[PDB]
């Protein structure tokens, strides 16, 4: 992985972000919701 | 930009090369191994698993009868059976030994010939096995036969003989094609003694022969073989 | 003391005899074993009914006649009837097993020939009508009966010619199989030990025969002068290391 | 290194290696030293050659189609035309390659594919027209082209070559298979149907890949054909079985045709003849 | 590596995680080994070929 | 000049690869990155969240 | 033999396996079979 | 470094270095400095030019063939047609690396070989064609192709070359003799056998390439000629023996014509002449 | 992708260089050597050893 | 020098052997012959 030209954009893919966090779609609750707990208390 | 200066053969395909090329499927993540049980690494592994031979194959078609070599009560010092030993054709053509020689040019090592007695429990006999090197002709009779290589066989308990063909020979390699500078000899069988059979016995006497590699052989020069066509 | 010649075999509540074996066959040697969680997909927890399905079921005898040209079972196909083990079977959307054949035949001294008895892993059979014909359902699945290399073709069915394993390859090869001979004068049965061998975990038992056993004469019966020209095979099957996966309503089948 | 064969002499004992039973179903591993007096000798051979990654490892052709640049003007049905072709992707439709794959029951491995295009003007033609070829990877699924310029070839996701006729085309693809391996016979069904189809072409569904030329049309016609090589790397094999003796009927399935010639040679003699 | 589905056994409890109400807007994580008797298995895939730089960057 | 052999596959253009490529624009200053909500690094994030299923998809 | 690709698919062939035991296919017995000692005990 | 000639004066002594006896077999290293009076001098030389790995390790013609691209339509024999060709190999086809190679009795070395096809259109044609040429490997034993579109160009296991006509093609094969060495000469035959051939033949059974054109026919004929060199490197040799001193009339065998001039210069004079 | 520049020459073959090229045989295992006498690895080795002069070529 | 191929026949030629012994063809006489000495005593 030797970088031949100058600028950034230049250089191949980024490789896996490796970040991987559903919550922020599937859980934007205000009050946090456990699992198993009832949903509407 | 490095300077650079391409060399002949620049643009071709030798399908025998092995080099990297780009993946078409980048990121895929292939399926997971699991066990399974008989993995083959190298196919001098499985030649040394003996199979069949249609030492018999003097019929009409293929079948069944092409492996049973018959034995004849009340013969004595008779020829059984005989063949040149030209691995990658005659009797073992088709044998998985022969069909995976057939892949390769060359070939050396020890083979090993076996032979197991199908006979009734209460019969007997002894035979003899006999491996002729080159340079002579095939036996015409047992006692030119023993003269070489042999194994006195006494039909018994133990079912089965096994008689080892040693690797005989000056050039380290033989081709697998026939070639009569590469010739390897002679397997024949005889009677020793006689085939016996008990009271109240009449039916035929027939004998199995198998061929399998010693851990002594070696295959080279792979090739595309004589034993599948289409278109 | 002991012998190769003498052996006892029990799962569950069967128990297995002989006196006269020619020791035992380990396909692969290797022992069958439960799916590690590992190699593991599906996430059903799987059931083991152990020793309700991993016994001795006996099959109905074969009758070896001076011309039979051989036998031929499919696995887990010839135990679908077979007590609880088949019950498993269509209930279950998935399920693994191995198992121990033991072929039976026994005759005297004065009698001769030599049996081939041999598991073939995928034994994809082919079509007598050559062509690009395709072998129906019913007859790869022949239950225990199983089929009978000596019966005529039949539409729908595949070739039977002993000599080319019904499958384009020679009989005289068929020895890189896992195999055993009953060769009358030494041999009185043949044992064959099968570890599960697919390339996923676990499978349909329907749709899919794992191994397919096959009894084959290679040196004729021979009797002696004026006895019966005949002599019984007899071929028993037990499941081991079962697992059945994913239940539900029971399976309904071609025929 | 290794040793080919111990210095072995006479011999006189109640242990005899060479008598067996085959009925077990064993090849014990009987040597020259059991049965003869042997010297010592090495292997000098280390049978690197037979290693299963080497014996699969190296390029066979395993189809050949045709595609042509024409008018496609008037032309209905551009497929049957040849405007542009299909490739039932499968390794068995040309028997070298598969008999060597069909030695073994399960097999895995990575595929590295080289594709040749050669043109063709059978026809009159003032020159040799400098054609590009597409390759595209059409996975099950994936909209088939109808046309040779479907919007289909954008091929925005399916994965594509673009080479001149002439020269060819390399790239590599991972073991695919849905399973651990893939499957070189298949004792099986789809479903448990009466009718549904039996063998491995119920496991072998990998798609097509489809050819086309993206030039327009010149004034005369060039029929181009295009090779596909495959090469297997990072082998793995299970199971081996009897090798294909018979001749081969059909793509997938085992079937061999009807009256075909003995593949055991018959002797020219007795068989005590040599 | 990762784990894919847990051991999960028998079950009677008050802590019902099948019953939730998707009006709140939210998708609970409910897993496989919350409804049924489940064995352990592994993920043996990181999911690298659904990366957004992969899914454009071809 | 250092001796090279050209292989196959050479002057392909495979949709799929990955290689670098000079920039048509050097020394071009890229825009600022600023705070966005909602940033989605792999569709395995998005398909957990559920959507409605048409399934009286009779009309 | 430095990878220019990043996919394990694009590298070149294996190299010699080096495990060779014929043992599995050649003597698949339940009880040990010495050679010399008799097959059928 | 090394000295040429060492400083050597007058001399009367009962050693005299230069009364030998041939007939002992010996060539005595009888020096200058033996018989005159010598001065000093270096060598500044290493004789790396005469180094057998130099003598053989440069490329060589040792065969031309030739292949024709064109309708195939009705040719029974297509390799008559030549619309493919065999090589059986060999290395005394050409006598210039021949006569080289028989400086030695044995030689063993690892052969680079380059390939070179050139195109050629003799009748009326309205372009150049760009043809792919295929040579393939067939080692003795492979099925023969017998007709240019056989199933055997499929190559499963025969190693084979694609390259443009024009182009070049090459690789190196490794020391393939069956024996320690290859023989130059050899005084036998493949058995005893009162009329089976004699000499090399015998033992040179190396197989066959052949060459085709991948490429369907064009309207007009095209005519490759193709050439192959071989280039020694790894080089062995022993036991030299005479140079070859009368022209070739075989490959392999040591015959020469009835009736040859002589090879030895007559003098224009005496044997005194200058 | 590394630039790169052609030279001059590049497509030739020289019958002379001396590079390096792909096997066509991987994997071969040429046969062991063994001792022969009489090895030659210098011509200038062979040319010391006399062989008789045709002086009176006047034949 | 850097070997781009796994195979060794692949690799170029082998440079100069640095062995140059004549004698074996210029002196296989049975008795060592000393320069100087008579040939034949
Ligand atoms: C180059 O053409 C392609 C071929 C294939 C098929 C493949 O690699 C394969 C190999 C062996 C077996 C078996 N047995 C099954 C499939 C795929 N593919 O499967 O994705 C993609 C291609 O272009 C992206
Ligand atoms: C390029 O063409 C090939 C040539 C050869 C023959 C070879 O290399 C040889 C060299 C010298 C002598 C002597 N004396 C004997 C044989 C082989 N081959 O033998 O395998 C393969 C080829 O293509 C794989």
């Amino acid at each position: 992985v030797i970088n031949y030209y100058k600028d950034a954009a230049s250089t191949s893919s980024a490789g896996q972000s490796l970040s991987m966090d559903p919550s922020k779609f599937t859980e934007p609750v205000k009050d946090l919701m456990l699992k198993g707990a009832p949903a509407l208390n | 930009g490095l300077p650079t200066t391409t060399l002949p053969g620049s643009g071709q395909f030798l399908t025998t090369d092995d080099r990297q090329s780009p993946s078409a499927l980048p990121n895929y993540e292939p399926t997971p191994r699991i066990h399974i049980p008989g993995k083959v690494h190298n196919l001098l592994e499985i030649i040394q698993v003996d199979t069949l031979i249609p030492m018999n194959n003097t019929h009409t078609k293929d079948e069944v009868n092409s492996y049973l070599i018959p034995l004849n009560a009340n013969r004595q010092n008779e020829q059984v059976f005989g063949t040149n030993l030209f691995i990658g054709d005659g009797v073992f053509k088709t044998t998985l030994l022969g069909e995976i020689v057939q892949y390769y040019t060359h070939w050396s090592g020890s083979l090993r010939f076996s032979l197991m007695y199908t006979g009734p429990a209460l019969s007997s006999a002894k035979l003899i096995l006999a491996y002729t090197p080159p340079g002579a002709r095939g036996p015409q009779d047992r006692r030119e036969a023993m003269l070489g290589t042999h194994v006195v066989w006494d039909i018994g308990l133990q079912s089965t003989i096994v008689m080892t063909i040693p690797w005989t020979s000056g050039v380290q390699f033989r081709y697998t094609d026939p070639d009569t500078y590469t010739s390897a000899g002679f397997l024949s069988c005889w009677y020793q003694t006689s085939l016996i059979l008990p009271p109240e016995t009449t039916g035929q006497v027939y004998l199995l022969s198998f061929i399998s590699a010693c851990p002594d052989f070696k295959l080279r020069l792979m090739k595309d073989t004589q034993t599948i066509s289409q278109t | 003391g002991y012998s190769d010649r003498v052996q006892q075999i029990t799962l569950g509540n069967s128990t297995i005899t002989t006196q006269e074996a020619a020791n035992a066959v380990v396909c692969y040697a290797e022992w069958p074993e439960y799916l590690p969680d590992v190699d593991a997909s599906d996430v059903n927890k799987t059931s083991k009914p152990d020793t309700s399905v991993c016994r001795f079921y006996t099959l109905d005898s074969k009758t070896w006649t001076t011309g039979s040209k051989g036998w031929c079972w499919k696995l887990p196909d010839a135990l679908k009837d077979m007590g609880v083990f088949g019950q498993n079977m269509f209930f279950h959307s998935l399920g693994r097993s191995g198992y121990t054949v033991h072929v039976q035949c026994n005759a005297t001294k004065f009698h001769s020939g030599c049996l081939l008895v041999v598991v073939i892993p995928e034994h994809q059979l082919a079509s007598h009508e050559g062509g690009n014909v395709s072998v129906k359902y019913t007859f790869t699945h022949p239950g225990e009966r199983g089929i009978d290399l000596s019966s005529a073709n039949e539409v729908g069915g595949p070739v039977k010619d002993v000599i080319y394993n019904m499958n384009g390859t020679l009989l005289g090869n068929l020895l890189i199989f896992p195999h055993q001979f009953i060769n009358l004068r030494t041999n009185n049965t043949a044992t064959i030990v099968i570890p599960y061998i697919n390339s996923v975990p676990i499978d349909s038992m329907t749709r899919h025969n794992n191994v397919s056993l096959m009894v084959i004469p290679i040196a004729p019966l021979t009797v002696p002068t004026g006895a019966t020209p005949s002599l019984p095979i007899t071929v028993t099957i037990a499941p081991m290391c079962t697992e059945f996966s994913g239940i539900r309503s029971k399976s309904i089948v071609p025929q | 290194q290794t040793v080919a064969s111990i210095s072995s002499g006479p011999k006189h004992t109640q242990k005899v290696p060479i008598l067996t039973a085959n009925e077990t179903g064993a090849t014990m591993p009987v040597l020259p030293s059991d049965s003869i007096e042997t010297r010592t000798t090495y292997m000098h051979f280390n049978g690197s050659e037979t290693d299963v990654e080497c014996f699969l490892g190296r390029a066979a052709c395993v189809h050949v189609t045709e595609i042509q640049n024409k008018d496609a003007t008037g032309i209905d049905n551009h497929r049957e035309a040849k405007l542009f072709n299909d490739w039932k992707i499968n390794l068995s439709s040309l028997v070298q390659l598969r008999k060597k794959l069909e030695l073994f029951t399960y097999v895995r491995f990575d595929s590295e594919y080289t594709i040749l295009a050669t043109a063709s003007q059978p026809d009159s033609a003032n020159y040799s027209s400098n054609l590009v070829v597409q390759a595209m990877y059409v996975p099950p699924g994936a909209p088939n082209p109808k046309e040779w310029d479907d919007y289909t070839w954008q091929s925005a996701s399916n994965p594509s070559v673009f080479f001149k006729v002439g020269d060819t085309s390399r790239f590599s693809v991972p073991y695919v298979g849905l399973a651990s391996a893939y499957n070189c016979f298949y004792d099986g069904y789809s479903h448990d149907d009466a009718e549904t189809q039996y063998g491995i072409t119920v496991l072998n569904h990998m798609g097509s890949m489809a050819f086309r030329i993206v030039n327009e049309h010149d004034e005369h016609k060039t029929l181009v054909k295009i090779r596909v090589y495959h090469r297997a790397k990072h082998v793995e094999a299970w199971i081996p079985r009897a090798p294909r003796a018979l001749p081969y009927t059909s793509i997938g399935r085992t079937n061999y045709p009807k009256n075909t010639e003995p593949v055991i040679k018959k002797r020219k003699g007795d068989i005590k003849s040599y």
